[PDB]
């Protein structure tokens, strides 16, 4: 039965998609421009002098610092989930196999 | 257009339909719950726990 | 010490802790730039006999040239110069791709209308420079080569039309502007005018009625290939270690490698999917060479507490150990299947679990210790 | 890296903010921590390693699909080892060399 | 200036635009990604104005079409008939419009205040004494004061050999004028067609970027004419419209996602304002 | 109007503005009424867009077609982007591109409101 | 819709921020999702009515 | 548009993290919710059947 | 606090600022990027013209 039907073990693919989504997430995230002139540090650098640069670079640093802390708690919701689940597992095993 | 017509009526679900905000059905119906109800209490009362 | 400053301790408790990453620093620099060797038309520009009108404007294209700005300092004073792309002290680190030169003469009240936002007859109806625009504006006065005692009537404005003009526009036509209900068919009437206008340009006139010689330079910057470049000089190219870069004025840090990337003939850089450059095409020798960042990473430390010692094992996760991207040798080497361990005996007895450190192994301080 | 991509510039700019990466990582690390916790929980219940007998009867009752295959170069069952060959992983090792 | 006749009268017909019309929206290399964009594009799945010249009903279509804030044009030949376009407003002498032709030996690009013809257009002469084709007329327009851009390429030899069987040559290219920039994508692709365009994806690469300084509202195509020994010698009634076919869409605000292969190529594309999928 | 701009339907209006009131303004601070500068009519406007739309989709390794569901069009101009010549009015909104059969069956792509679809034969 | 209002110059800007829209709506997505399994689990244990 | 799309950013910028305020609330909401159906679950089969 | 003194030519005062470039602010007097203080000028031209 496991070998012929594969969505038998979707639980535990789902896992391993999600936390791999998530990450890749967080690189594309680095492309966007957070109503700066450019994502790249370096454009921002190499045209503009401090007054202004610093503005730029700022736009960016917050914005990036605000994708990690999305990941983060994204990511504290799902341990949150996961530690249920093995506790249940864990209950399991005490009652159905013990 | 019932939003559209009834302005008066300030409804906050067309407030929230126009800004964005959609609220969506289940998929199973108050009646459809209502026969699974059923169905477990006709097994509980006519061949209880088995 | 990584450890004791993120914890903002002096005292650091048993355990494991991730200190960044396994990082190197570039030694040299890169620069390359494209051998131009001619000096830009800072002379034509400039320094012409004649100017145009405002109402029709020139616009010449520069091209394979150095743009040392310098050569103005013995010549040339100007009132006005403003950039409105890049800060003018990072103009010589910089190439430049669609370079042109618009000129023309204007009164010095209208100098003000040669940026984006304004309105005025020149703004509106003559020469509308673009809001969104990357370039500089330089001006200067022109009493002594444009003005004459009688009035040089030479430059023309128009003062006339029916809509505002879009950015880089011109119109050099002259109908009959229709101010009224009237056909206006060649009367030149009560309600229809000529649309241009001379202006009286004498030596005698007060500041804001003398004319001004305005040059607009404008460009686009780091996205194609250099045609123009400021006056930098090269350095020979440095392969196969952490370098710094200059790549016709785009910079960084990494490691430069040769690539089997093909561009096509317009392109000059290439991106990732974080839309950072990750590839160039050099200036002199049109090889395309791969560029990857110098760090790399997975360094964490073991550490007793230090109220007992100060012995400290480092584990290097993308290290195998057989320069291995490490901090010091250490003497003591145990690759495990989490990284290279440096800093620990490895021993054959197997204990309850202390230090945890990843698959299957563990450490503890034990004795001598 | 990922705020700066070592720029030194946003290097030092990012400093002021040293205090929110901090706790990013804290948050983190305790996930982490509980993941392996999890693990235990549910399977290290019994710290007494029973051997499999020899196998002798069990009254006709077959558990050569639960019990480890002994061929193998790692000791799974064959459920086990076809529960292993299902779920697919994002990589095959923790070591990627730069 | 000639103003032709004996021509015959027949409505437009209208073509699919299936997925043509995709070019390349940057000058950055990418490989092995799908990249999502926005600009002027032609929008998947349009109505696109087919016009036509054949010889038979005798057909030879050169009108002023409107330019809509860009233009994709297409055509197939199996002659060199289509020899350019004219842009502008008024093209009456009052305002400055661009001409774009290949006149057989240079391609020619000029800036002015051009006075065009009603009827545009080319010809070929055809000497049956040493079988040869020879570029003859060229009208198109009147006078060309106050010329303010000018380029000529350098010299070339095109065939203008007429020609039998199927169309062997598409040629695609997209027109836009934005500040002030007159800029110009292309691609020439090997086709085997009797008619109307071919199903498939190509995107058109950077070919120039002209600053011009001008307003443009409307424009024309050039078509070159055939005349011979068979043909009556009157220079309104005495010629051949050969046989070429071309195509007109128009850009509009559109969103892409667009996917590049192992090698940087525009593959394929979704045009996500085209449908709910 | 007089110089603020916007998108929407214009309407006649049953709201009464103070003499010195040009504007009026929703819980949003959105301007959702004027008086109009040449006739002092007061007009509500209302945003053009108003929503409810999904797509049930076979893979599109099996087939192209789709059916499009309108959770605020009853079908009974139905703002929908086509008639499609197969329409069945659900709970969940007006089922546009689906046949709608009388055999009841497991679920397989739920819609809402008791209604699933599936890809069935001919498909 | 909720942060430009159909605003055409809003609508251009918020193209950059893209990826951040598809991010809130999985997780609304993934909500609702379980809700309906909520229902099932609790309601739908036996399948013989 | 030089100063316009600073203030408009600003709003977007507002805009999105009120909705990621929103969709962070109703994930925490969604598994509340979740083990309370788990609960009911596990009382329809032991209280119930 | 100090105050810094010199004479230049009107059409070089526009130089005297962060981010210039020209003949005072590249190789007479530059101003740093991060500046505190206050640039002040004023025409001499009955005082230091001959
Ligand atoms: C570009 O040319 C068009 C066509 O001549 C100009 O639009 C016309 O403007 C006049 C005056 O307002 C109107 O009476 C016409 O009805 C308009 N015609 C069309 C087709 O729209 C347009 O203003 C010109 N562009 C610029 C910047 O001057
Ligand atoms: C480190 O690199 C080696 C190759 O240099 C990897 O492969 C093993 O190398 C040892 C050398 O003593 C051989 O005895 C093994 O037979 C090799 N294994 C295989 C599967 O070929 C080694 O796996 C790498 N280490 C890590 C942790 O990845
Ligand atoms: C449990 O059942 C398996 C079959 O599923 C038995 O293994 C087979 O043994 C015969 C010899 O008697 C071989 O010819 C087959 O090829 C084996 N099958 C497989 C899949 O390996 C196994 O011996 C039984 N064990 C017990 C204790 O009864
Ligand atoms: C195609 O157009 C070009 C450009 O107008 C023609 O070349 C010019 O011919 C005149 C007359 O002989 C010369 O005075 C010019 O110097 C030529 N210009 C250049 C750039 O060489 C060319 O003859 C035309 N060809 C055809 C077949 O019509
Ligand atoms: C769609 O609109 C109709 C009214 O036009 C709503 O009311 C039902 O209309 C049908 C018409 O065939 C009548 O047979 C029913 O008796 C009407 N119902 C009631 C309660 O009066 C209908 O409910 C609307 N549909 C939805 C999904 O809201
Ligand atoms: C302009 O001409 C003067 C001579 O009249 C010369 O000294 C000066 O160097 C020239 N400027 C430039 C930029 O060539
Ligand atoms: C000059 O440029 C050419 C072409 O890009 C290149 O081949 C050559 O090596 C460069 N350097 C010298 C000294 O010629
Ligand atoms: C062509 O006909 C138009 C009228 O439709 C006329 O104005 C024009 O002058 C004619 N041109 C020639 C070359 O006869
Ligand atoms: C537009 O295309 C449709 C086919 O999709 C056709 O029926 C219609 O006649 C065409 N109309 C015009 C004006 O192109
Ligand atoms: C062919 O002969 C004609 C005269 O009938 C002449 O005008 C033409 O130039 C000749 N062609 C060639 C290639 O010599
Ligand atoms: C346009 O041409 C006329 C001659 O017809 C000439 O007098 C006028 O100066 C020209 N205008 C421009 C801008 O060259
Ligand atoms: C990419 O280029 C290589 C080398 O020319 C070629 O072998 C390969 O087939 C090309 N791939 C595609 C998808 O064009
Ligand atoms: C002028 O304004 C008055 C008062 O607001 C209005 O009633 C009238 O219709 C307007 N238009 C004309 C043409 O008088």
């Amino acid at each position: 039965s496991l070998s012929s039907t594969p969505s038998a073990l979707g639980k535990l693919q789902d896992v391993v998609n999600q936390n791999a989504q998530a990450l890749n997430t967080l690189v594309k995230q680095l492309s966007s421009n957070f109503g700066a002139i450019s994502s790249v540090l370096n454009d921002i650098l190499s045209r503009l002098c401090p007054p202004e640069a610093e503005v730029q670079i700022d736009r960016l640093i917050t914005g990036r610092l605000q994708s990690l802390q999305t990941y983060v708690t994204q990511q504290l919701i799902r341990a949150a989930e996961i530690r249920a689940s093995a506790n249940l597992a864990a209950t399991k095993m005490s009652e159905c196999v013990l | 257009g019932d939003c559209l017509g009834d302005i008066a009526a300030r409804d906050l679900i067309c407030a929230q339909k126009f800004n964005g905000l959609t609220v969506l059905p289940p998929l199973l119906t108050d009646e459809m719950i209502a026969q699974y109800t059923s169905a477990l209490l006709a097994g509980t009362i006519t061949s209880g726990w088995t | 010490s990584e450890t004791k400053c993120t914890l903002k301790s002096f005292t650091v408790e048993k355990g494991i802790y991730q200190t960044s990453n396994f990082r190197v620093q570039p030694t040299e620099s890169i620069v390359r730039f494209p051998n131009i060797t001619n000096l830009c038309p800072f002379g034509e520009v400039f320094n012409a006999t004649r100017f145009a009108s405002v109402y029709a404007w020139n616009r010449k294209r520069i091209s394979n040239c150095v743009a040392d700005y310098s050569v103005l300092y013995n010549s040339a004073s100007f009132s006005t110069f403003k950039c409105y792309g890049v800060c003018p002290t990072k103009l010589n680190d910089l190439c430049f791709t669609n370079v042109y030169a618009d000129s023309f003469v204007i009164r010095g009240d209208e100098v003000r209308q040669i940026a984006p936002g304004q309105t005025g007859k020149i703004a509106d109806y003559n020469y509308k420079l673009p809001d969104d625009f990357t370039g500089c504006v330089i001006a200067w006065n022109s009493n002594n080569l444009d003005s004459k005692v009688g009035g040089n009537y030479n430059y023309l404005y128009r003062l006339f039309r029916k809509s505002n003009l879009k950015p880089f526009e011109r119109d050099i036509s002259t109908e009959i502007y229709q101010a009224g209900s009237t056909p206006c068919n060649g009367v030149e009437g009560f309600n229809c005018y000529f649309p241009l206008q001379s202006y009286g340009f004498q030596p005698t006139n007060g500041v804001g009625y003398q004319p001004y010689r305005v040059v607009v330079l404008s460009f686009e910057l780091l996205h194609a290939p250099a045609t123009v470049c400021g006056p930098k000089k090269s350095t020979n190219l440095v392969k196969n270690k952490c370098v710094n870069f200059n790549f016709n004025g785009l910079t960084g840090t990494g490691v430069l490698t040769e690539s089997n990337k093909k561009f096509l003939p317009f392109q000059q850089f290439g991106r990732d999917i974080a839309d950072t450059t990750d590839a160039v095409r050099d200036p002199q020798t049109l090889e395309i060479l791969d560029i990857t960042p110098c760090s790399f990473g997975g360094v964490s430390v073991i550490t007793p507490g230090t109220n007992t010692s100060n012995q400290v094992a480092v584990l290097y996760q993308d290290v195998n150990c057989t320069t291995w991207r490490v901090y010091s040798t250490g003497s003591n080497v145990f690759q495990t299947r989490a990284g290279c361990l440096i800093g620990a005996e490895h021993v054959n007895n197997s204990y309850e679990c202390d230090i945890p450190i990843g698959a299957g192994i563990c450490a503890s301080y034990q004795t001598s210790q | 890296m990922y705020i700066c991509g070592d720029s030194t510039e946003c290097s030092n700019l990012l400093l002021q903010y040293g205090s929110f990466c901090t706790q990013l990582n804290r948050a983190l690390t305790g996930i982490a921590v509980e993941q392996d916790k999890n693990t235990q929980e549910v399977f290290a219940q019994v710290k007494q390693i029973y051997k499999t007998p020899p196998i002798k009867d069990f009254g006709g009752f077959n558990f050569s699909q639960i019990l480890p295959d002994p061929s193998k170069p790692s000791k799974r069952s064959p459920i086990e080892d076809l529960l292993f060959n299902k779920v697919t992983l994002a990589d095959a090792g923790f070591i990627k060399q730069y | 200036c000639v103003n032709l006749t004996t021509r015959t009268q027949l409505p437009p017909a209208y073509t699919n635009s299936f997925t043509r019309g995709v070019y390349y929206p940057d000058k950055v290399f990418r490989s092995s990604v799908l990249h999502s964009t926005q600009d002027l594009f032609l929008p998947f799945f349009s109505n696109v104005t087919w016009f036509h010249a054949i010889h038979v009903t005798k057909r030879f279509d050169n009108p002023v079409l409107p330019f809509n804030d860009g233009v994709y044009f297409a055509s197939t030949e199996k002659s060199n008939i289509i020899r350019g376009w004219i842009f502008g407003t008024t093209l009456d002498s009052k305002t400055q419009s661009l001409l774009i032709v290949n006149n057989a030996t240079n391609v020619v690009i000029k800036v002015c205040e051009f006075q065009f013809c009603n009827d545009p257009f080319l010809g070929v002469y055809y000497h049956k004494n040493n079988k040869s084709w020879m570029e003859s007329e060229f009208r198109v327009y009147s006078s060309a004061n106050n010329c303010t851009f000018e380029y000529v390429s350098q010299p070339f030899l095109m065939d203008l050999e007429g020609k039998q069987g199927n169309f062997k040559n598409l040629r695609e290219f997209v027109f836009k004028n934005i500040d002030g920039y007159f800029k110009i994508y292309s691609k020439h692709t090997p086709i085997n067609l009797v008619r109307d365009l071919p199903q498939g994806f190509s995107a058109l690469e950077p070919l120039v970027d002209l600053p011009i300084g001008i307003n443009i509202t409307r424009f024309q195509t050039l078509l070159a004419l055939h005349r011979s020994y068979l043909t009556p010698g009157d220079s309104s009634s005495g010629w051949t419209a050969g046989a070429a076919a071309y195509y007109v869409g128009y850009l509009q605000p559109r969103t892409f996602l667009l996917k590049y292969n192992e090698n940087g190529t525009i593959t394929d594309a979704v045009d996500c304002a085209l449908d709910p999928l």
